[PDB]
């Protein structure tokens, strides 16, 4: 069967994680003992998509859980899934990466990344057709940025055929977590544009912005955003783990949302959101969610796509379904938003259907869209470098670790490709 | 007349398949385990000396997930568990693994079932070929098995039901190069294509049917029907019996030109039925309208080049004869000047079955039409200009060419592509 | 004889169409369920191959309301749902609306079902048009319905029963302008309008019947007996049977003087019957009295150029003849000195049946007059005095013109009525 | 099906539609939660022209609620029909408008009005066949003279080909609210005059003469006024909603009614109104109700009509009804009232039969006019207008808020067009 081995790294790669298998294994009905409690039979279907069966029917996810420093994945291990993992796939260091991208990929990383590789090449044999990688972090950390693009040069060097994708949080616009995020992710882009062939660009910004207005949320923790991110984690795996009218593996998504290489940054989306005040007024059809998904207001990224064009556009809904209706609201959107999809490709919608919802949800749908408005993005984070890079702010952190500033110049060259590739693309034949 | 075999790859042909198979069962009267609780059903099946029949067809597929559900589903039983061949990775809508690299790999699989399969046949009309001609491996695939078929059993009827790209939806977005590369590789090898839009058979869901929300489940039964018409002169008796090769004598006036249309009817839900009297006439004036062919490109456009009227059940052939005669005459109805003779009529005497669950009603008289018109030309110069819109810019190239094709065949598939809209115009015109 | 198709057409025709099917039903018997708990009821239904007769009708509005009533009502399961054609938003009572803008979307539609309805006819003697002259729908519609049906079926009867504008009740403001522009539209393609009013029928309610409360379930009710009488040659033998195009060919001297009124006796409350003998002259006389007749114009006032006496009933033949000869040598009565023989006389076996519940006694004999009167010029001379006494200022002409019509239109729909006003003039006068 | 959405700006608008809910949702037997409890099956065949179906039964009017400041939307929420419309829908501002039209047109609510065009444009969408809009408001506050003016302009800019309904308040002539309506009023209606196809003038002096003499009623409130009002709005929408024997819609209505495109302001009326005293005395029948329905004394607007001529009159009849009665007594009137009427329209009525009647009442008529007697109204707001404008009254408040001077000028002239076309067309041909 179809499997994928999950990576997460860091403070926020772990913490999405644990939030991430909370949400797989009541889906498919696994106790938090690792034990199998589901009424349908078809969960276990497809289970070997993300847990390997150990003897006594305990259900043992193959995930491998990395951060230089215990912390984080300490509270893992006390949390309410904790005792489901695997005790030795937490590869733990003891001194933290200090946020900056050159520790965690060139002096304390690079120690650690052998140990990481044992678990995983484990975890690649014990499948028996291994489809590819997930990676969750965050570009602004320094563990993240750093052991992530680490282990996705190895990786890739190591399975150059399968597929990796990369949920990335991407720094926020307007309120920032780190100062010195600039300079980690401008480095770790530079990596990803060249070793991933999908990201998945999420930003706390909007995150907090959906759980405000679109799901009147008084006290959003962490608790909350993950799940979001979560439910779009799921959605994007729903076809491997279940069966559908129309289906789409990872690799049926990258090859129809990616045109061109260099440019596959996405930015994902959900429907229905709905605040608990608000959802006995509405009607839960195929027409609202549609609205929903390409609302600008709902997408999990800064950028607004109506800024720019859409490129190519994925949406996979989950539960029972219409054909018909999908269509018809797909040539909806096509036809009414004229101008929001470049002509050079006569249609950008790529459709798949799931016959089983998302927990108590009967009806369900996940946007993935490969819009050029994320060339704001980008152009924002190297303005900000170019700011601090141009007197060096922060600069004697990253050459003490063995990096050269002929590396931030190269890195910072090689971004600046991408925006305009992105642009030259933005333009039309006629 | 003996065997004709099937052969359904892909997710669309597959669930095709299930579809057209449970419709067989049905009317030969063959329980859903695959026990016959007389003489004309060993054409699709097999009887394994026991009293358990076993279709004669061969599931393929690059992906476990649809053909997982067979298996698992109350037809588990009725198939050989050799047949249904399954692969390990999906081809991702991508032509290039479906032929080359994925592809390469369960090709003798097929093929080895498929000989297995011929050998058993005191006759062998033809292959059916059920895919959508948008995807990975119902385009990728189809091409290599038209190709292995075409060297081992020249000569013989290859058949092929294509799933063509609505004009209009889509549901995927590299399916112009996936639709020009197969239509490259299979206009030498196949002998005709009937061929579907989704598109259309939705429109005729709504208005013909009353059903306001179809699903795959109905069109998948919808187009069970149509083959049901197109084999049923080998699988039952009556007036005018019309073989597997007459289709390619009568339909294909020249090699490169096999794609012709569908329509059926009657279409109409139970209610509706009460207040329509269904006559010959009625059932046959329906089948040239523009509102219930299965292709949404508009008959009137074009002209006509072949036409097969498969009559069935409770129908008199002197009431065929007159509302032919009837239709020859309309001035808004062209043949082409060159075929003074369009119609090959086909009577049978075994009227349509009732789907339990079914959106269409107990119809005692059914007709299905397969034409060869030249507004089919309208679909593939939308095809051509969806797939130059995208190459000029190399869309989506790179995928292909890393999967072990040459950027050569992408010239080549256009320019192939590009004469046969040529040939529609060269038949399309007389002095 | 055979099909007369009945199109109904806004709210007005509509309306009328189901008192005058309630009608049809109740004379052959067939229940409001169409099943027929003999062979002359084919002129107006469709045997569907199963006991149930469907009306050859065509109901078109533009707006749900009056349609769904019917979709809803008691004979629901009588009429073929796709003949119910229906639109969107009404025609607001705009002719240029139901003309150019909402009606071109629909026209299409109902041409459909029409050519669909004529093909399973072996003989078409002709159309009958229900509409209201003034308003929307009933007189733009309409209007592109002529011009579509004669450019398909010239020279095929297009008989029509119009509402037109009562001299002194109205019920709308910008009638003028709607009645006058269908008019221009409808007088070179109708072949004869059968004219009533509402004013009119509303004083025979009060005085012939006994009814102080009526509605228009009373006047459609009653309108219905007009159509019955018209078409019961076609639907029952007898002596003197007058077919649907022997009215075009007495009735219409000139072409464009095509407007027959309508008349009918006897029209009696059921206790006002005991004191009345009913004799063939009793009724006969009350036919040419203003007194009864369903337009407000007074007959007396102008001079006849062709009547049609459809006698019914349990009636004699001679006493007819004596009755006419009668009323000929009457000096008050005058016809028109180019035309020395004007009438055209029609008798039927089959008596007029009761609706139950209907304000109309029974009555073993009856007689229906259509009489083609110059009277008839002093309406729509009224119709052209209420026309440029607006038009001089611009009254509502912002709407028309904003609708896709032309300010020109205006003008040359009233200089071609103004020539139907001469016409009248100049056939009223001889040496 | 036929559908139409309800736009209420202001303390006025927010109050009217407040009880114009409560009759409409009343008629069609719907629970305050929104369900539905009546026992004919008739209301449910056109529920769809005010409701949205939302699951279980529960229907929710589409009405968008807009009031710069909380306060009057607050109330409506703990109203007895406050949780039967949909959250979303209230959108309010903080600071609200200081009854004038300068900050609720330009400088305040031009800063909500995209906010209320995002609550519209799904309303729209949720439509099938969209026949027009209506705005409840007054002409002499600041937000509902201000907000609904601009609402007005920019959804005629987004739907011209659609109706829009104006049930507007307008000041009185004796006893004013607001000490700066005429500047309101003036500018109000030169807006109206060119952007909405009908209008329903309505004033609080005729409101309270007809509760004080019509209907003996000793402490008329809101409560009471605002029902009267309601009425007329129901009796002009029956048609969509319920089956008659003479229909007419909102189109029907504006196409017999307005002669002239600038003439579009009408005055309503409605019957029968009598005190529980009087209830015993009067017959109900056709004739006594047209005879009230022509009442000077029973109009909603301040103009006595005898004053001028009628250009159109509309009259919209409602339960079992005689047609033949209907058209007698509109006989009568017409003969009898010979110079009420302009020579130069032949007839002057248009008339509507609906099966159903109103609450519990077995008959009732909703009267409209097109009187010339309304430039009376027009007149005497330009003569206070310029006896304030002629030196400044209250125009540094206007002036503040970013209008011009030259604007006010204008609308004085544009005002003052519109009488002089009225009072052309007083006149007769001979
Ligand atoms: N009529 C009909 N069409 C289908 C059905 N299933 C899939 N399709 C069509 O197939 C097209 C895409 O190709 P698929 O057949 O789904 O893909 P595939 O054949 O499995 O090949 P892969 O790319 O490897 O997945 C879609 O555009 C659908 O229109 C079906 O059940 N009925
Ligand atoms: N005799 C009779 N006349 C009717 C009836 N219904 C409507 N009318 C007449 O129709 C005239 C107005 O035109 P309508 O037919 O009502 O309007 P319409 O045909 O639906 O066209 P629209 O303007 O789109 O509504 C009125 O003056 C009525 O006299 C009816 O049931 N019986
Ligand atoms: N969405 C989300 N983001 C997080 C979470 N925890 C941390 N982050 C983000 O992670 C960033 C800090 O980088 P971090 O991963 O903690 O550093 P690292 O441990 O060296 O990888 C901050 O900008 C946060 O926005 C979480 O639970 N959810
Ligand atoms: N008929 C009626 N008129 C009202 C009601 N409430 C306020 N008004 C009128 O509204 C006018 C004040 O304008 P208002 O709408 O309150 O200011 P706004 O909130 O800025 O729109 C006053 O002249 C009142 O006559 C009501 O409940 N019924
Ligand atoms: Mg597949
Ligand atoms: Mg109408």
């Amino acid at each position: 069967m179809r499997e994928i081995v999950h990576l997460q790294a860091g403070q926020c790669g772990n913490q999405i994680g644990a939030k991430f298998w909370e949400v797989i294994s009541d889906e498919h009905g696994i106790d938090p003992t690792g034990t199998y409690h589901g009424d349908s039979d078809l969960q276990l279907e497809r289970i070997n998509v993300y847990y390997n069966e150990a003897t006594g029917g305990k259900y043992v996810p193959r995930a491998v859980l990395v951060d230089l420093e215990p912390g984080t994945m300490d509270s893992v291990r006390s949390g309410p899934f904790g005792q489901i993992f695997r005790p030795d796939n937490f590869v733990f260091g003891q001194s933290g990466a200090g946020n900056n991208w050159a520790k965690g990929h060139y002096t304390e990383g690079a120690e650690l990344v052998d140990s990481v590789l044992d678990v995983v090449r484990k975890e690649a044999e014990s499948c028996d057709c291994l489809q590819g990688f997930q990676l969750t972090h965050s570009l602004g950390g320094g563990t993240g940025s750093g052991m992530g693009t680490l282990l996705i040069s190895k990786i890739r060097e190591e399975y150059p055929d399968r597929i990796m994708n990369t949920f990335s949080v991407v720094p926020s616009p307007k309120v920032s977590d780190t100062v010195v995020e600039p300079y980690n992710a401008t480095l770790s882009v530079h990596q990803l544009v060249e070793n991933t062939d999908e990201t998945y660009c999420i930003d706390n910004e909007a995150l907090y912005d959906i759980c405000f207005r679109t799901l009147k949320l008084t006290t959003p923790t962490y608790g909350d955003l993950n799940h979001l991110v979560s439910a779009t984690m799921s959605g994007v795996t729903t076809c491997l783990r279940f069966p559908g009218q129309l289906n789409a593996d990872l690799r049926k998504l990258a090859v129809n949302m990616v045109p061109f290489p260099r440019l596959h940054f996405f930015m994902p989306g959900f429907a229905p959101l709905t605040s608990r005040g608000s959802q006995q007024y509405r009607a839960l059809t195929v027409p609202e969610l549609t609205q929903q998904m390409f609302d600008a207001k709902n997408m999990m990224a800064a950028c607004d796509p109506r800024h720019g064009r859409y490129l190519t556009v994925a949406a996979v809904f989950r539960g029972r379904m219409s054909m018909k209706e999908v269509d018809e609201q797909m040539l909806n959107v096509q036809n009414k938003n004229s101008s929001y999809f470049v002509e050079w490709i006569p249609n950008n919608v790529k459709t798949a259907v799931c016959d089983i919802p998302p927990r108590g949800l009967k009806m369900s749908a996940t946007f993935i869209g490969n819009s050029t408005a994320i060339q704001e993005l980008f152009k924002r984070i190297s303005e900000q470098f170019t700011a601090m890079f141009r007197r060096k702010a922060f600069l004697h952190w990253y050459t003490g670790e063995g990096m050269d500033e002929m590396e931030f110049t190269e890195a910072e060259s090689n971004m600046n490709d991408l925006v305009s590739e992105y642009q030259q693309y933005q333009d039309a034949t006629a | 007349m003996r065997e004709c075999l099937s052969i359904h790859i892909g997710q669309a042909g597959v669930q095709m398949g299930n579809a057209c198979w449970e419709l067989y069962c049905l009317e030969h009267g063959i329980q859903r385990d695959g026990i016959v609780s007389d003489s004309s059903f060993g054409t699709f099946f097999s009887e394994t000396g026991s009293g358990k029949h076993v279709p004669r067809a061969v599931f393929v597929d690059l992906e476990q997930t649809v053909i997982g559900e067979v298996r698992t589903g109350p037809y588990r039983s009725l198939f050989h568990p050799e047949q249904l061949i399954t692969g390990k990775e999906d081809a991702a809508n991508n032509y290039a693994r479906g032929h080359y690299t994925i592809g390469k790999e369960i090709v003798d699989t097929v093929m080895d079932r498929v000989r297995k399969m011929a050998d058993q046949c005191s006759g062998l009309q033809g292959f059916l070929i059920f895919h959508s001609f948008g995807g990975g491996t119902g385009s990728g695939f189809t091409s290599l098995l038209m190709e292995r078929l075409s060297v081992d059993y020249g000569k013989k009827s290859k058949l092929e039901f294509s799933v063509y790209p609505a004009p209009q939806i889509s549901t995927a977005v590299v399916e112009p190069y996936n639709s020009i590369l197969t239509t490259h590789t299979t206009l030498e090898h196949s002998d005709c294509a009937f061929m579907v839009d989704n598109e259309a058979i939705y429109d005729i869901c709504n208005r013909n049917l009353d059903i306001e929300r179809p699903t795959y489940t109905n069109l998948n039964r919808l187009i069970g029907q149509i083959v049901s018409s197109i084999t049923a002169s080998l699988r039952f008796d009556g007036a005018l019996n019309v073989d597997l090769t007459e289709f390619q004598t009568n339909l294909v006036p020249y090699p490169r030109i096999h794609f012709p249309l569908v329509t059926y009817s009657p279409i109409i839900s139970a209610e509706k039925a009460y207040h329509e009297q269904l006559s010959v006439p009625e059932i046959t004036n329906a089948c040239f309208e523009y509102s219930n062919q299965m292709v949404k490109c508009d008959p009137r456009r074009g002209k006509y080049m072949a036409c097969c009227l498969l009559y069935r059940g409770d129908v008199v052939p002197k009431d065929v004869n007159a509302a032919i005669a009837a239709i020859k005459t309309r001035r808004t109805i062209q043949f082409v000047d060159w075929c003074p003779t369009g119609f090959k009529v086909g009577i049978n005497y075994q009227p349509p079955t009732v789907v339990p669950g079914g959106d269409l009603a107990k119809v005692q008289r059914a007709v299905c039409m397969l034409s060869n018109t030249t507004a089919i030309a309208e679909a593939w110069a939308r095809l051509d200009h969806k797939f130059d819109l995208m190459y000029s810019k190399r869309a989506f190239v790179h995928w292909y060419v890393g999967e072990g094709m040459e950027e050569g065949e992408f010239s080549e598939a256009r320019e192939d592509m590009a004469a046969l809209e040529k040939d529609y115009e060269e038949v399309g015109t007389e002095s």
